[PDB]
């Protein structure tokens, strides 16, 4: 990748979700100011590793067949490889979803609970001063932002025409969420009707994120680099393509460098060959993954695969029902 | 000959500046003052996982602190530890952590969203509904037992909708479904509560099945803020000292009188007491006994005013026909009031219905079944009715007056002082009353659409304006004010 942290979410994570306190210690991408960050908060420390878990999954369903599948190496100094070492379109994914991903895993972990530092605290506050038992505590909902734009866009602001790339996509994670939260109001008051109206905003499903954020994946824009300063020296900025597009700002993704061929393997590159992969899975017609080997003859593979069958399916787990085998055709390429 | 037909246009200016004084302060505390009308707060819970040792030696669940439950993060895992459906249980601790509630919060309401997955293989079906086992227990302080409040059941139906194609692509994307109604609890008496909610299945009476896969549960917790409270009471403190004083004048004058009092007299009178009912902080008892009921008494209070206030207007205009009238008896206007009775009637019950069960149900609610939506419906539609038959009579009645005062201003020559003075009275104390009365109602309205359509504060400069509030706190304000008026300006003129 570019960011190093990230690794956390990976081998060593190991369900680190509080029952592990390990603080300031072994966070391998780190500025002074993640140092102060994650000394001064603590409690929803483990909370921003499982965001980008939780970002890391997502984006491997979204590509599952797009020949690049977000593909994370063993290594842990370096979480999806060379890769994301330029500044390409499938970077801007990737910033973009782990941004969304800490302040949406922060959110959620303050909802339930799991910090006393979380956003509001206070047990008292008759004296006018907007605290829980005065005025109430309103600014909860703006935590998890502070979190991912206080810990993750701590590096992003050397002066670099990849720096600039950063800050912006990483907004637009940010507002992905924001723009997509829904108006909830409830009606109560004399009988019922609506002399009070109390309002809530609710956060989407991390599913609808994904798909809006491949959305805007596939309408990327080009940008180019220009530099100047007013001292001597130069400060690189992005300028976008308006001679004939029409580039946002906080809702889309932006790129400047070429994706390279996913086709064959290429360690220069850190492109993975796509060689060994499966085809015909889904609608079992024609797919993105005819493209997917780079090849032809997707015939290869026949299974006896085993699976639970005939069950009642509880709304739950464990359903505990009876096993049965089934055939099936796997048109393995290779 | 009342007061405001002896008062020359100077004076009653002067009484119309000092309300309008006081009318800006109440919006200016309102506003300025007070933090907002209510806060939502949402909660996601805990899902514990109980290893077969919940018999009958309850064990309440905490999601967090100290001596916190053994946790499932995400229900997949469930499966590769072997836990089954009715294994794990939903804590929720209501206040969050290092915060207490208070006496100052007035009421608690609650409501679920579930977030329910789409699979092709749990669909859910369509009649799906959820059976929750619902228990609710309060603390007074950390190191004490928990004691129960309430253990109930709570069935719901489900409203679900699914707005992508149902094919094997989409599987993992959540149902969009409604708001589910859940608690009411009609006073705030103790410290900390913990919320269990447990999902029972059971496959030959399909409880809890064919209800889609439930990952997770989503609860909202709604109470009024303490700084409205205190500053509501504020506000009520200060009026009540004033309307009793001038009930009291007022009384005097109407009794020490060489003539008995005249219906209206009357009926202006009692509608005074009815505000003086809605203006006495019964409510600050709330903060020191857990009287449940209060819910329901500030409702019946305040249902009381309307009427009166509705009832009010229609006297008023029949009062104030020229010819052929002036009468002065109760028993002769059950045709215009009629209609009031019975909408107020039949709204008692409806509210009935639902506040007093809760009362000793909380996990109630007159929508659940067919039937008793019916039945709430039937209510709702009559009072309408009544409401439209009002109105129609009202302008009626307003319509004739009107004709007989064209008629009687133009007959004017032929009379005498006594008799022209004494019409001429009453053609200004009908329309000046109109007027008032017109401009109270609109202004109430339009800032109703005011505070149901924008934002609910606005940041100018320095200074954060609540608008919701001072909403509340005007009209309030308002229409106490204007019974004042009434009942000055309309007392008898002493004469020598
Ligand atoms: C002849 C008629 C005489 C009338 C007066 C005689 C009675 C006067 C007695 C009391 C008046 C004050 C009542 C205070 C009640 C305090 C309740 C409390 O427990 O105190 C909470 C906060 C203090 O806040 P704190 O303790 O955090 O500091 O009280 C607040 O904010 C209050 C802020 C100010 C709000 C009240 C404004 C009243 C104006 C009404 C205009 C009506 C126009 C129609
Ligand atoms: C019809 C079109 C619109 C209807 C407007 C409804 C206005 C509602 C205003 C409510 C209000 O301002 O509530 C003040 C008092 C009740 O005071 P409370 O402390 O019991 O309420 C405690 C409840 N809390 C604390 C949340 C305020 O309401 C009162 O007294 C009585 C207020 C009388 C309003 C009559 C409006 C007639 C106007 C047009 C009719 C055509
Ligand atoms: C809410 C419900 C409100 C209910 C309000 C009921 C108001 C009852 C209001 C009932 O008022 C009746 C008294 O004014 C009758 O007055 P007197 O019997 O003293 O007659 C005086 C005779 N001289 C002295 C003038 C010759
Ligand atoms: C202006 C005046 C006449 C208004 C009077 C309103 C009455 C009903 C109010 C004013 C002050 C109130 C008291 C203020 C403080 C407390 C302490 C609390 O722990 C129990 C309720 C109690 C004891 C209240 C009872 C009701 C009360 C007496
Ligand atoms: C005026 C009707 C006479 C019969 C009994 C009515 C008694 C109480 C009046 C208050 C009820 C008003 C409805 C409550 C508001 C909602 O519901």
């Amino acid at each position: 990748s570019y960011p190093i942290w990230w690794s956390l979410a990976v081998g060593p994570q190991y369900s680190s979700l509080g029952s592990q306190p390990i603080l300031c210690a072994s966070i391998p991408g780190l500025v002074p100011k993640q140092l102060r960050f994650c000394r001064n908060y603590v409690e929803i420390m483990p909370s921003v590793a499982e965001g980008i878990k939780i970002g890391i999954q997502e984006c491997q369903h979204q590509f599952r067949g797009r020949r690049w599948n977000c593909t994370t190496v063993h290594d842990s100094l370096a979480i999806f490889g060379p890769v994301l070492d330029k500044a390409t379109r499938e970077s801007a994914f990737v910033h973009a979803i782990a941004s969304a991903g800490v302040a949406f895993a922060v959110t959620r972990s303050c909802a339930e609970g799991t910090a006393a530092i979380c956003g509001c605290s206070s047990r008292h506050q008759g004296s006018p001063g907007k605290g829980w038992k005065w005025g109430g505590c309103s600014e909860d909902i703006e935590f998890g932002g502070m979190v991912s734009r206080e810990f993750a866009d701590a590096r992003e602001n050397r002066p670099d025409a990849r720096s600039a790339m950063n800050r912006h996509n990483n907004e637009a994670g940010r507002q992905a969420i924001a723009s997509h939260m829904h108006l909830k109001c409830k009606c109560h008051g004399l009988s019922g009707s609506c002399e009070v109206k109390t309002c809530w905003w609710s956060q989407p499903d991390f599913r609808a994120i994904g798909d809006f954020l491949k959305d805007k994946y596939d309408s990327a824009s080009e940008m180019v680099v220009e530099k100047h300063r007013e001292s001597r020296g130069w400060v690189e900025t992005l300028r976008p393509r308006y001679t004939y597009f029409k580039v946002p700002t906080e809702r889309d993704l932006v790129y400047y460098e070429a994706s390279p061929n996913f086709c064959e393997p290429n360690p220069e590159t850190g492109s993975f060959g796509t060689r060994d992969r499966t085809c015909n899975v889904s609608s079992h017609g024609i797919d993105g993954c005819d493209l997917l080997c780079c090849g032809r003859g997707h015939n290869a593979r026949a299974e006896r695969r085993r699976e639970k069958c005939r069950c009642v399916f509880h709304w739950c787990c464990y359903v505990s029902c009876q096993e049965c085998t089934r055939v099936y055709d796997v048109h393995t390429c290779k | 000959g009342a007061i405001i037909e002896n008062m020359s246009t100077k004076k009653l200016c002067i009484v119309g500046g000092i309300l309008l004084v006081f009318q800006i302060i109440a919006f200016l505390v309102g506003g300025l003052i007070a933090p907002g009308p209510t806060t939502a707060v949402s909660y996601m819970s805990v899902k514990c996982v109980d290893a077969r040792k919940n018999h009958h030696k309850t064990k309440w669940f905490v999601p967090w602190g100290p001596n916190h439950c053994d946790k499932i993060r995400d229900i997949e895992e469930a499966i590769p530890r072997e836990i089954e459906a009715n294994d794990i249980v939903f804590s929720v601790h209501i206040p969050l952590p290092h915060m207490e509630m208070s006496p100052w919060f007035q009421f608690m309401l609650f409501i679920l969203q579930l977030d329910i997955a789409f699979k092709l293989n749990n669909q859910i079906r369509e009649n799906a509904e959820v059976s929750m086992d619902v228990s609710l227990a309060y603390r007074d302080d950390a190191f004490a037992e928990w004691t129960e409040m309430a253990h109930e059941r709570v069935p719901r139906k489900l409203k679900c909708t699914f707005t992508s194609p149902k094919t094997p692509e989409h599987e993992g994307r959540y149902y969009e479904c409604d708001v589910l109604p859940f608690m009411e609890i009609g006073s705030v008496a103790h410290k900390f509560y913990l919320l269990n909610i447990r999902l029972p299945v059971n496959e030959k009476k399909k409880i809890n099945v064919g209800i889609g896969e439930i990952k997770d549960i989503r609860l909202v917790g709604i109470h009024q803020n303490g700084g409205f409270t205190k500053v509501w009471f504020a506000m009520k403190t200060f009026l009540t000292p004033s309307i009793f004083i001038i009930m009291v004048w007022y009384w005097r004058r109407i009794t020490m009188m060489s003539r008995p009092p005249v219906l209206l007299e009357k009926v202006i009178f009692a509608l005074g007491i009815s505000m003086t009912f809605i203006n006495i902080p019964v409510e600050w008892f709330s903060i020191g006994f857990d009287w449940t009921w209060m819910l329901l008494f500030g409702d019946i209070r305040q249902g009381i005013f309307y009427a009166m206030l509705l009832s009010f207007w229609i006297i008023f205009c029949g009062e104030h026909m020229m010819d052929q009238h002036e009468r002065n008896h109760i028993a002769g206007y059950w045709k215009q009031v009629g209609p009031i009775a019975v909408g107020s009637f039949c709204l008692f019950i409806f509210d009935m219905c639902e506040r007093g069960v809760q009362l000793t149900n909380p996990f109630y609610s007159i929508w659940t079944t067919d039937i008793g939506t019916e039945l709430a419906m039937a209510f709702i539609i009559v009072a309408g009715i009544c409401l439209c038959l009002y109105f129609l009579f009202l302008c009626f009645m307003v319509f004739q007056v009107f004709r007989n005062i064209s008629g009687k201003q133009s007959s004017l020559p032929a009379m005498s002082k006594v008799r022209r003075l004494h019409y001429e009275g009453l053609i200004f104390r009908f329309k000046f009353l109109m007027l008032i009365t017109l401009a109270c109602a609109a202004m109430t309205v339009i800032f109703f659409i005011v505070s149901q359509v924008t934002e609910g504060h606005w940041k100018w400069g320095g200074v954060t304006v609540q608008v919701n509030s001072a909403f509340f706190t005007g009209i309030y304000g308002m229409w106490n004010l204007y019974v004042f008026a009434l009942m000055f300006l309309y007392a008898p003129s002493h004469k020598n």
